[PDB]
């Protein structure tokens, strides 16, 4: 009789590359370099897409954020023509307080509980118009209740009950001319000051003209802090001042009672899918140990190679015939 | 539909071999692994064994490394797991278990992929291993004395489980059935009682109805205000 | 011959937050991590293998990561019908092992309402003597009963067990069981079962004495 | 591959060889057929699964880094932020490089192995009752049907049994 040993062949062989030899065909090899993208920003995860939403916006809501003032996310997209703001300032330490944000959790909102006596506190303007004219959804705009009258020496203390910090931010409202912040809050020397056990500045207008944005010269500027537990923010102004509604707490310092932790947040062009490696050309992937797609990447990523493929065998050589 | 269906299991005293079966019917052509998981309750769960297309497994756990046997016919489709010298810890609720493992992984279709994690879950074989001898419950009144508990205690028993109901399952609100305890003797005792209001004791009747199908033993038991 | 340890045993969480769940793993593993969760009655139902990707049609709140050594288990919105044990396994030492398991619960404190049964006539004639004390619908689980006999503390001579959560209320309930001879039954006149729960501002006794009513 | 099994003494592979990786082909009286080597084929697969968990799924975590894209032109430190990361790459680019063209040489050899190591079993099997023709294949000097066959592949082969009529036919005129 006659035994023959013998081992498998394929039809559809692979070339791969070895230390002998620069082409030798194995019965089957897998591609270890990811070499494409889906071309969107991420599934399994929670996503908010800010989308028109300026992402500091999240935190005094013009009318944009308006869905998104209590947003809970894993990742979050900020958009390129977004406006933080309706109407025309800036953020004091900007880019700081984002970078806050985007690695928050996304965040929860509780009232500050203030409460006012004698002032228009419903200021409103054209600048944020939402059905009609309106302001920040989490501020209040302080005016004398009557046009040239003085404005009162006012003082407020708010003090941090809850474990995690809270965000704390307020305005400063630079008026159109020296006539409408005499029109708005009276006549004579202007002071702002926040204090905090941490924290202590004095803030005062510096009222003018300046190019019309949203169709306002006015400008108002928002400065923000961190608070400890237990500690108490005071506020003290005679006018001028654009005053916190709602503290903003992040969720990544919950107790785990609202608690969605650690998130991370990208700027990105493209759509979402939800059919861990982020690059700037989209998510890939991170099965494979290298990359090809960007030096650039956040998260659990294969590393970059400037290979275009590498091929792994995974079956012995292939000898047809 | 991938459900498999476990057959066989019992009382068997300890030394005595007894084999589990596992009619594999479904999305499996079984050229897939297959697992067995024994769980005791009271306990947790516990990897037992592999089987992977003829004879590549050969894989036990190290608790019956030498004496649980694993047998696999595809001609029949149904996987086998000969449990010889059985101990008294053997006793457990022993559960066939699909395997799947990453494609990247298995490369030819029949043999062993060392990584695989069990996806479709079966119904379960209870086998227990003691020197036992069947016996049925004694079942007592627990008499009440707004609202008022009573309830039955069904005791010295073996094997678990029994039944309870009560008025024929017309009574189920307020209904608790604990677990069984595990009496020195080797028997099982609980009790199952049921709140109702203290104006219904008078003019309606309670009734346990206790069921122990291994000794095919049911009784009734009317339990009054004493 | 590879340990698992899951922590804690059991952990309290209100419907809607987040569970985080811990799977410590003596040596190195990360290829092969499986989670599972085993409701009360059923089968194991596979959520998320290899360390973080999720099984077929299942929850996108079941979330999974870890690495070689720590594991967790986070579940995002909590549902009422997730009271189930949860365990991991590993790979390989050609050998998989599971872990201990971590049950999850879902209420406001409430005291258990507590009654004592004496044994029936029918069982004592057959010569033992079950004294029964019920601890119905408490919350949290966490409950102590201690027997006395003409005031002298039992150790040794009772077991006790008690009841999954509740679907309809949230509550568990504990039944103990005192056991005597009979003999030793009719040389005693009070029987006590006293019960200490977070809900009850000082410990509750209720008893009976043997041979009245 | 260094033993000189697989595209060596082994002529060629076989296509219809689709439920193993190793195994063997006979003729006896009853006919032709082949059959696969589980064992083997098994061996060859888990070394192969052994690499395949160190490379397949144990990414590693990073967040925060440098930035690796410039708009303007700054010198001195964008200069090093460029050199760093462009080291970096390439050294990762050759252990990429270097991981793959080992593993495969080595891939190729274990499987060349374990296609030796079957021929060699099986020769001892064999005893006196047997002689390598060269190509892998035995020439075995005695009647063998499918059972006989069989055994041999399962390992129950009982070469004594056969041996006086081995003997007679190798060792003749």
């Amino acid at each position: 009789a006659t035994l023959c040993l013998g081992h498998h062949a394929v039809p559809n062989g692979t070339i791969v590359k070895t230390i002998t030899n620069d082409r030798i065909e194995v019965t089957n090899a897998t591609e270890l370099v990811q070499n494409s993208s889906i071309g969107e920003i991420c599934k399994g995860k929670k996503a908010v897409d800010l989308g028109s939403c300026g992402i500091l916006g999240t935190i005094i809501g013009p009318p944009q954020c308006d869905l998104h003032l209590e947003f809970k996310a894993d990742l979050i997209i900020e958009r390129r023509n977004s406006s933080d703001i309706c109407y025309p300032g800036r953020f004091t330490n900007e880019e700081a307080l984002r970078q806050i944000i985007r690695e928050s959790g996304g965040i929860d909102k509780e009232s500050m509980g203030f409460r006012y006596s004698g002032i228009r506190t419903d200021g409103a303007t054209s600048a944020c118009k939402r059905t009609v004219s309106s302001f920040y959804s989490e501020m209040k705009w302080l005016s004398s209740s009557m046009n040239n009258q003085v404005f009162p020496q006012l003082n407020q203390t708010y003090r941090n009950t809850r474990k995690e910090p809270a965000l704390i931010v307020w305005g400063v409202h630079h008026s159109s001319s020296l006539d409408e912040q005499n029109k708005l809050y009276g006549t004579g020397n202007k002071l702002i000051t926040v204090g905090s056990s941490k924290y202590q500045q004095s803030f005062s207008p510096s009222p003018g003209a300046r190019p019309k944005v949203n169709g306002q010269a006015g400008r108002i500027d928002f400065h923000w802090m961190l608070l400890d537990p237990g500690d108490t923010v005071t506020f003290t102004f005679n006018g001028a001042f654009i005053a916190p509604d709602r503290a903003t707490f992040l969720r990544s310092n919950a107790p785990s009672g609202e608690y969605n932790g650690k998130s991370l947040g990208i700027q990105s062009d493209a759509q979402i899918d939800e059919s861990e490696c982020f690059t700037p050309n989209g998510s890939i992937p991170n099965d494979k140990p290298f990359q090809n797609v960007n030096r650039i990447t956040y998260g659990a990523c294969p590393r970059y190679v400037k290979h275009s493929t590498l091929k792994l065998a995974t079956g012995m050589r292939n000898v047809p015939e | 539909e991938v459900q498999l269906l476990e057959s066989g299991g019992g009382l068997v005293q300890p030394g005595e071999s007894l084999r589990v079966s596992c009619a594999a019917s479904g999305f499996t052509f079984r050229d897939s692994a297959l697992s067995w998981v024994r769980q005791a309750p009271g306990k947790g769960l516990e990897w037992v064994s592999a089987i992977s297309g003829n004879g590549g497994a050969t894989y036990y756990a190290d608790t019956v490394k030498g004496r649980f046997t694993i047998s696999r016919d595809n001609s029949q489709t149904t996987l086998y797991l000969q449990m010889n010298s059985l101990r008294a810890d053997d006793t457990a609720t022993y559960y066939c278990a699909k395997d799947e493992s990453p494609p990247i992984y298995n490369l030819m279709p029949g043999y062993y992929s060392t990584y695989y994690y069990m996806d479709v879950w079966g119904k379960g074989t209870t086998v227990t291993v003691s020197s036992a001898s069947t016996k049925g419950p004694s079942v007592f009144p627990l008499a009440p004395s707004g609202t008022a508990a009573l309830g039955c205690l069904v005791k010295d028993y073996f094997p678990e489980p029994v039944t309870v109901s009560w008025n024929s399952g017309a009574l189920t609100s307020g209904v608790h059935t604990f677990p069984a305890v595990l009496q020195s003797s080797g028997l099982y005792s609980l009790s199952s009682v049921v709140t109702v209001p203290s104006s219904s004791l008078g003019t309606q009747t309670y009734i346990c109805n206790v069921n122990h199908k291994p000794s095919n033993t049911k009784v009734d038991k009317r339990v009054e205000p004493k | 011959e590879i340990v698992m340890t899951q922590s804690p045993v059991t952990l309290s969480v209100s419907p809607g937050e987040t569970a985080t769940l811990s799977c410590r793993a003596s040596q190195s593993v990360r290829s092969n991590l499986a989670w599972y969760q085993q409701k009360p009655g059923q089968a194991p139902r596979l959520l998320i293998y290899g360390a973080s990707t999720r099984a077929t049609d299942i929850p996108a709140r079941f979330s999974g990561s870890g690495s070689g050594t720590e594991f967790t288990l986070s579940i995002s919105s909590l549902q009422s019908d997730d009271f189930a044990v949860y365990y991991c396994q590993q790979y390989n030492h050609w050998l998989r092992t599971f872990g201990q398991g971590t049950k999850l619960e879902i209420r406001t404190v409430a005291a258990p309402s507590v009654f004592i049964f004496p044994p029936s006539d029918e069982q004592l004639k057959s010569g033992t003597a079950s004294v029964v004390c019920l601890l119905n619908n408490f919350y949290p689980r966490e409950a102590k009963v201690q027997w006395k006999v003409d005031n002298a503390l039992q150790s040794g001579n009772s077991q006790e067990s008690v009841t999954e959560q509740d679907s309809k209320d949230s509550t568990y309930s504990l039944s103990s069981t005192l056991t005597l001879s009979k003999a030793d039954y009719e040389k005693h006149k009070v029987y006590a079962c006293e019960v200490t729960h977070q809900g009850l501002s000082s410990p509750v006794t209720k008893s009976f004495n043997r041979g009245e009513c | 591959g260094i033993f000189g099994a697989i595209a060596g003494f082994i002529e060629n592979g076989w296509e219809g060889m689709v439920d193993g990786w190793y195994g063997f082909r006979h003729q006896n009286s009853e006919g032709r057929g082949q059959a696969a080597d589980l064992k083997s084929t098994q061996a060859a697969i888990d070394q192969i699964n052994g690499k395949l968990n160190r490379l397949i799924g144990k990414t590693n975590e990073k967040f925060h880094q440098i930035e690796k894209e410039f708009s303007e032109v700054e010198g001195r430190i964008q200069d090093l932020e460029k050199y760093v990361e462009d080291t970096k790459i390439d050294l990762w680019s050759y252990n990429a490089e270097l991981l793959v063209a080992l593993e495969n040489q080595h891939t190729i050899d274990l499987t060349d192995s374990e296609m030796n190591k079957l021929f060699e079993k099986t020769k001892k099997q064999l005893r006196e009752n047997a002689e390598d023709m060269g190509n892998g294949c035995f020439k075995i000097y005695h009647k063998c049907d499918n059972a006989c066959i069989g055994s041999i592949r399962n390992g129950t082969y009982d070469h004594n049994v056969y041996r006086d009529e081995a003997l007679n036919n190798r060792f003749q005129i």
